[PDB]
């Protein structure tokens, strides 16, 4: 399969700040980057 | 790619040497334009001191 | 000696093997370093400053050394290697270090997670001294991801890291300013509002300058609204700085944009704020002049 | 290992996930092995890592290591660097053109089928062997010919249960070449496997002239130099929070201590004569016994093949016939050797003596022989008391074996024991006397009878390392009015 949704604490990523801090069970990460399907779809539509 | 075996190939296999197949036919043009001759000759003796 | 010498003279006649043993004795001195001195730093800076373009073939060597140092256990050597990067930053590029200056860019984006203020400050310094040579729109981490990473550092409550962070953000807001979104600039405004209480005055002057740059990039009106609400605080250090900042915003983006809001705020019945308005007009007439 | 502001409720409580996260990243080739009971297999997002479960701690570590398409960027840098090597050596290898296949942006992390990376266009024709491992030598570039070569780079992330990359490269080659989906534009090529978790590499494929040394060198340089790999290794170290302590980032021996054997041979002193005068004014000399020195420093092993002057009878001139003996003797050595001590490359002092043993070693023709560009003071092994008198009073030519690494392999490396050895050997070479007094400093320092050197401690060992090296430098200065490393180690 393809394991589809990475775990990107969206409060952190967008606003640099997670209310949970150390215990946020997701990945503190502000990196914008083309996904595992964005590229597939854009290229095939191209 | 010897000066001897260069027309041994056609402008497909001529360009097969240095893999420049947009230039192979011009290369063959240069080869066939370089004056190059063959010849045939017959020798028959007149006497032991002369052979024409 | 050597530093004085080549700094006065230039390195024209230094031949091949000579320059080799020199670069190598240089690397040694700098590793071997056992004191906190600008001696070996300045030596290095000068020597490559004079090698000019002679230094191309040892950039693997020089960096590899510096990076292994950047990996060390004790803070001091880590900090040293950050310094040395900030020295040779310009020649790093000028010899066209695609792999290598790219290296230093991304690898420092890595170390931005340190928690020894003494290393974090130097890392910020080295990043600033890279961005100076290589402009924004070919930076190896695009500032579009750099600055979002920098904003949570402005809360680091330490003079050296705060100094260097506000320096870097001031550069970016001055010149980059468009690889970022209005909302980002607004959050960063709200974080600047409490650098105005650092114990060091260089920080506070840098903060005011960047309020100016942000007023240039985004329009003035939202930043001015966020400044008046600060005037409402007590403890005058913040008021003095913000009132300076208001003057600066008005100077860059012409004073008719801000004068009505200031004047109208002169009507809120509180003391600290009426005096903030008056002091801000003071600075404003000083700054604009004729 | 890694020697205000006011926080909300869930900051002042709830665990800290970061030390759990790094315990899992460190122990991770075990916590994430392949031989499991029940567990349904899954590919990590943008990479070629497999999970066999759902271990969110580990998945988060691994994902954050491989962010921003680092896996493909690694594939792209490795392919570029190989290209450039071929860009350069077109000439010697007869490469007319080099073709880098414009990339499928997903070739790196699709794992059951493969495009190819490098298309190689000869000038005229290559005659090509059967496939073997990049570590196997005897290759018969005879079987076929072609102008078309393909080259493959496959990256894995191995784990404790499975990280042999020889058999990985073999299986991937055999399969992917005899399958029906991988579009190989030639019937010939090579496959190069990288193991990113263990930084291993090898290759399997059909070879032609030059390819083995060319690739071997290009691979060993990429694995060390590449910048993508460097960003990888560096995210790994920082997610572990590991630091080094050594400064300075501690030539052949990084090739040499390996699990593959390499031997060091000294035959410079197998012939020696001892000189004393007559009542006649002439200083007459008597030949004495000698010894071939065979050394494995990844073991600390010496074979001491002592030569008797039983062979001085009717052999005309000493030196070349001595070359001849050494040759046939090492040949017999390999004959008598068992299959896990068989030598692989043997380096002798005498670059002039390679030829006779060169020829003699064809009964065992796998042997990379060389002359060492760094002489090591086994001639100073004539100096010690045990070995010397052994040789001197032996009557029948014979074999002995010593482990010069007395007890060292318990608390230092073969690396460190070899380095320390070089110190000691060169110390006898240069002084022997300051050598005695440096390596037996304390009055009651002792040696256990099966030792070449005393029973020290680490403290005085580090002190005496600095001392012996101080001596080597002092004596170089006295007799002459990277450099330190290589003078310590050998020739220059
Ligand atoms: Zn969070």
């Amino acid at each position: 399969r393809w394991d589809y949704q990475p775990d990107i604490c969206k409060d952190y990523k967008e606003t640099g700040f997670c209310g949970f801090g150390d215990s946020c069970k997701f990945l503190h990460d502000r990196s914008d980057y083309k996904h595992g399907w964005q590229i597939e779809r854009e290229l095939d539509e191209g | 790619f010897p000066f001897e075996r260069l027309y041994d190939l056609n402008h497909n296999e001529i360009g097969e040497l240095i893999r420049m197949p947009k230039m192979g036919k011009t290369i063959h043009k240069y080869v066939h334009l370089f004056p190059k001759l063959e010849l045939s000759v017959h020798l028959q003796p007149i006497t032991r001191s002369t052979l024409k | 000696t050597i530093e004085k010498i080549m700094g006065n003279l230039g390195a024209a006649d230094i031949d091949h093997k000579l320059e080799e043993q020199l670069i190598d004795g240089i690397l040694y001195a700098f590793q071997e370093q056992t004191t906190e001195d600008s001696v070996m730093l300045n030596g290095f800076g000068t020597v490559v400053n004079a090698l000019g373009k002679r230094v191309k073939p040892y950039l693997p060597q020089i960096c590899g050394t510096v990076l292994w140092r950047l990996n060390n256990k004790s803070a001091k050597v880590r900090q040293q290697a950050a310094d040395l990067i900030s020295r040779t930053a310009v020649v790093m590029k000028t010899c066209q270090e695609e792999k290598l200056m790219g290296h230093l860019g991304v690898v420092l984006y890595e170390y931005l997670g340190e928690e020894y203020p003494e290393v974090l400050g130097s890392i910020l310094g080295a990043l600033k001294a890279i961005v100076n040579v290589i402009g924004m729109h070919k930076m190896t981490p695009p500032i579009k991801d750099l600055l979002p990473r920098l904003t949570p550092i402005l809360k680091n409550r330490h003079e050296k890291v705060q100094e260097n962070c506000i320096d870097l953000v001031g550069r970016i807001a001055d010149r980059g300013a468009e690889y970022v979104s209005a909302r980002e600039w607004m959050r960063i405004c709200f974080e600047l509002l409490e650098l105005l209480k650092a114990h060091k005055k260089a920080i506070r002057r840098a903060t005011v300058n960047t309020f100016g740059y942000i007023a240039k990039a985004i329009g003035p009106h939202d930043v001015l609204a966020t400044l008046l609400n600060n005037l409402k605080v007590q403890e005058r250090q913040n008021r003095v700085c913000t009132t300076v900042a208001i003057a600066i915003v008005a100077e860059t983006c012409s004073p008719f944009t801000v004068l009505p809001a200031l004047m109208n705020e002169y009507r809120v019945p509180e003391l600290n704020v009426q005096n903030g308005v008056l002091k801000s007009l003071s600075f404003l007439f000083e700054y604009i002049g004729e | 290992w890694e020697k205000w502001k006011k926080l909300t409720n869930a900051q002042r409580s709830g665990l800290n996930q970061i030390p759990n996260r790094r315990f899992t990243l460190w122990w991770s080739p075990t916590i994430n092995r392949a031989n499991v009971y029940v567990g349904f297999q899954v590919q990590l997002d943008l990479t070629g890592i497999f999970m066999h479960g759902k271990i969110p701690t580990l998945k988060i570590s691994l994902i954050q290591i491989f962010r921003a398409h680092l896996w493909q960027k690694i594939h792209e840098s490795i392919v570029m660097d190989l290209c450039q090597v071929f860009d350069q050596e077109l000439d010697a290898l007869e490469i007319e053109t080099v073709q880098k296949e414009t990339i499928h942006p997903r070739k790196s992390y699709k794992m059951n089928s493969s495009c190819a990376d490098i298309l190689l266009f000869a000038s005229y024709k290559w005659n090509v062997s059967r496939p073997s491992l990049l570590a196997d030598s005897k290759d018969v570039m005879d079987s076929t010919t072609t102008q078309k070569y393909w080259i493959d780079i496959q990256l894995r992330w191995g784990d404790y249960d499975s990280h042999d990359i020889e058999r990985y490269a073999r299986a991937k080659f055999l399969d992917y070449t005899t399958d029906n989906m991988s579009i190989y534009p030639s019937p010939t090529g090579v496959l190069i496997a990288i193991d990113l978790a263990y930084n291993l590499h090898s290759a399997y494929g059909n070879w032609f002239p030059g390819s083995k040394p060319l690739i071997q060198q290009a691979m060993a340089k990429i694995m060390k130099a590449n910048p993508a790999l460097y960003v990888l290794r560096e995210r790994i170290r920082k997610g572990l929070q590991l630091y080094s302590s050594e400064p300075t980032e501690p030539q052949n021996y990084g090739e040499l201590f390996s699990n593959q054997i390499i031997w060091f041979v000294d035959d410079t002193n197998v012939y020696r004569v001892t000189i004393h005068k007559t009542f006649e004014g002439n200083l007459t000399t008597k030949p004495i016994n000698g010894a071939i020195f065979i050394f494995n420093p990844r073991t600390g092993q010496l074979f001491l093949k002592i030569i008797h002057t039983s062979v001085w009878a009717g052999q005309k001139r000493l030196g070349q016939l001595a070359k001849w003996k050494t040759a046939e003797e090492v040949a017999a050595l390999i004959r008598s050797l068992p299959v896990e001590e068989q030598p692989k490359q043997i380096i002798v002092t005498r670059k002039g003596m390679l030829d006779p043993l060169e020829v003699h070693l064809l009964d065992f023709p796998n042997i990379v022989i060389k002359g060492s560009e760094l002489q090591l003071p086994f001639q100073a092994c004539l100096k010690v008391e045990k070995f010397g008198d052994l040789i001197l009073k032996a009557t029948e030519p014979q074999m002995v074996l010593f482990n010069l690494y007395d007890d060292w392999l318990k608390t230092i490396s073969s690396y460190t024991a070899f380095s320390r050895l070089i110190l000691i050997l060169r110390a006898l070479h240069v002084n022997n006397d300051r050598a005695k007094v440096i390596l037996k400093p304390d009055k009651t320092t002792i040696t256990e009878p099966h030792h070449i050197w005393p029973t020290l401690t680490d403290e005085e060992w580090i002190k005496v390392e600095v001392q012996l090296k101080d001596l080597i430098l002092a004596d170089y200065g006295k007799k002459n009015n990277s450099e330190i490393r290589d003078i310590i180690l050998g020739m220059e």
